[PDB]
């Protein structure tokens, strides 16, 4: 146990003012501290809520070694892709969970913060890579993804691509294309001092 | 809402050069490329060039390479395709298409395409003959009748039965290249025998290329 | 350079059914594979892009997914407007190379032909060419075989015949062969058969008549 009453910094992940691009997905580690779990559920201001190796209903009688919340921007088509064995451009290129993944995924609909007239085109997403993704790797590169036989040198052209490229967050977009807000929540469960735990 | 509509087809004899031009509306070039797709008769889709509008880079297919030239004007928000010394192997349906970026995504929007002919042959009026229902033709059963149009080297002809009022039983056979080098095709009905001495039937045929309309009469041949 | 490969080359199948198509290319081209869907007369329309990705305004039922350098297409339930031609297309490495193509025909019980005979106009015999037609409609597999024969004697060259597309009521098909030939050597003869051949039907039929009759 903890034998420290701390609440945990929830609020500084899920109501932060800005979200990571997907390519560059941010991740805080939790230690030292306590937390209600089933208070997100019961806020029930989410659209996905999809708990993968522990029960979600009021399950906060665990306790774990550490915590990781990632949080990070796609689209809702792209939301069915934050989940265990699953294939799609994030999957493969941005964002991998392992098979045998304990945690929980929530994602809600965010088109009045991260919209913008014209377009917003501060998120990013990876487009081109030569190999998939290992489980909780992450890939900040930009250099130049040469797919022809000649090289490129630095320059942009055809087969000559820059790897990320940029939603179109318009405000007039379908539910399918319009941004989402997610956040991943890994259980590290080790034979180490329980740092993190449930209330009381 | 986007739109992309060709112009500029045409006939062209071989070795002749044709511009083609592809308009863009509701949208800016900018960021976005320019590709042009062939498919000619009956065959699949085979990309021929594409260009960047803001750089300017340009691509081109290995089959058509040297010959034809892409190019771009952004303030007329245009795409144009020069076609120089064309050959019977370039007659096909012209599209233009926009995909963003270099490359990774698709054709979004395609114009309705617009036909070009490579042929040395020339213009020519359609003869138009008809294909009279057989004298022994069963009561119960349905005699079969049409009309057979030959000779017209440009491709677009259109057909109708009745000024329009058969649209039921009729079948319109795709035209075929004579070894001449023009076009023939044929269109049939199927109707009761009993009403083929009480109703009349005509066949319409418009020729836009050479501006020759026709109608005439199908009847059987009694001798 | 990449060359895409695509199967089926021709599929037929039933409203309602679920349809697979693939498409495997000759390198890696990541994820830069799209799928179009192209009707007689018109246009190419987009389906999907980057090898998974919905376009806005196509129905739910289209599916994409990527194996390694496989790709696949799917319809969960088919719809009588899916009955169509698709293509792969892949923008990875220029030039850009599409599928051969895949069409989509809708399955059809077994039918004969429907065949008819037609002998030249005079009209036409005035400007010195006869052109004997031959009409079989209505029937299904598309596969099917017209022999031209002139006094039991087969006339190789001079024919050449062309396909309807699947009737949007009927959903059957039709065939049209010409057989072309001067009147000098259309005078030669006296008797023009057409015999025909068809996967439903016992024997080959032969309508024929005779010049110079009615
Ligand atoms: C986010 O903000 C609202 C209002 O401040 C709060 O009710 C909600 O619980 C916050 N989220 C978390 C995880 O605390």
């Amino acid at each position: 146990f903890p034998n420290i009453t701390n609440l945990c910094p929830f609020g500084e992940v899920f109501n932060a003012t800005r979200f990571a691009s997907v390519y560059a997905w941010n991740r805080k580690r939790i230690s030292n501290c306590v937390a209600d779990y089933s208070v997100l559920y019961n806020s029930a201001s989410f659209s996905t809520f999809k708990c993968y190796g522990v029960s979600p209903t009021k399950l906060n009688d665990l306790c774990f070694t550490n915590v990781y919340a990632d949080s990070f921007v796609i689209r809702g088509d792209e939301v069915r892709q934050i989940a265990p064995g699953q294939t799609g451009k994030i999957a493969d290129y941005n964002y991998k969970l392992p098979d045998d993944f304990t945690g929980c995924v929530i994602a809600w609909n965010s088109n009045n913060l991260d919209s913008k007239v014209g377009g917003n085109y501060n998120y990013l997403y990876r487009l081109f890579r030569k190999s998939n993704l290992k489980p909780f790797e992450r890939d900040i590169s930009t250099e130049i993804y040469q797919a022809g036989s000649t090289p490129c040198n630095g320059v942009e052209g055809f087969n000559c691509y820059f790897p990320l490229q940029s939603y179109g967050f318009q405000p007039t977009n379908g539910v399918g294309y319009q941004p989402y807000r997610v956040v991943v929540l890994s259980f590290e469960l080790l034979h180490a001092p329980a740092t993190v735990c449930g209330p009381k | 809402e986007v739109q992309l509509v060709e112009s500029g087809g045409g006939l062209v004899q071989p070795g002749g050069s044709l511009r083609l031009s592809c308009a863009a509306s509701g949208f800016d070039l900018g960021g976005y490329s320019m590709h042009w797709v062939r498919q000619a008769p009956g065959k699949g889709l085979e990309w021929v060039a594409g260009i960047y509008a803001s750089g300017g880079a340009t691509a081109y297919a290995d089959s058509v390479k040297g010959r034809f030239t892409i190019s771009a004007d952004t303030s007329k928000n245009t795409a144009y395709l020069q076609m120089n010394s064309l050959r019977a192997e370039d007659t096909a349906v012209y599209y233009c298409a926009r995909s963003y970026y270099y490359g990774g995504f698709g054709m979004d929007y395609w114009g309705q395409g617009t036909l070009v002919t490579v042929s040395s042959a020339s213009t020519k009026g359609p003869s138009v003959f008809p294909l009279a229902p057989s004298s022994k033709s069963t009561s119960g059963g349905t005699a079969a009748l049409g009309c057979l149009v030959k000779d017209y080297f440009p491709e677009p002809v259109t057909v109708s039965w009745n000024s329009g009022a058969l649209t039921s039983g009729v079948h319109t056979f795709p035209a075929v290249l004579q070894s001449s080098g023009l076009y023939s095709l044929s269109s049939v009905v199927t109707v009761p025998s009993s009403s083929l001495g009480t109703q009349t039937y005509i066949c319409n045929v418009n020729h836009k290329p050479s501006n020759t309309k026709v109608d005439k009469k199908v009847e059987p041949k009694s001798c | 350079d990449i060359q895409m490969t695509q199967s089926p080359s021709s599929l037929s199948a039933s409203v309602g059914d679920r349809v697979t198509i693939t498409c495997r290319a000759s390198q890696s081209v990541s994820s830069a594979v799209a799928w179009y869907q192209q009707k007689p007369g018109k246009a190419p329309k987009l389906l999907i892009y980057s090898a998974s990705d919905l376009y806005s305004g196509v129905p739910s039922r289209f599916s994409g997914s990527r194996s390694g350098t496989d790709f696949t297409l799917t319809i969960s339930s088919l719809q009588p407007e899916d009955f169509a031609t698709y293509y792969c297309q892949q923008s990875h490495t220029y030039p850009i190379t599409f599928g051969q193509g895949t069409k989509v025909e809708i399955k059809r019980t077994v039918a004969a032909p429907s065949v008819f005979i037609f002998p030249p106009s005079d009209e036409q015999l005035k400007s010195g060419t006869a052109s004997v037609v031959c009409l079989l409609n209505n029937f299904y597999p598309r596969e099917a075989k017209v022999q031209w024969k002139v006094d039991n004697a087969l006339q190789s060259g001079n024919s050449q015949e062309s396909v309807t597309e699947q009737d949007s009521k009927d959903s059957t098909y039709s065939l049209s062969s010409t057989l072309t030939l001067s009147k000098a050597d259309y005078e030669k003869h006296k008797v023009y058969a057409c015999e025909v051949t068809h996967q439903g039907l016992s024997s080959p039929v032969t309508k024929s008549f005779n010049r110079g009759e009615c």
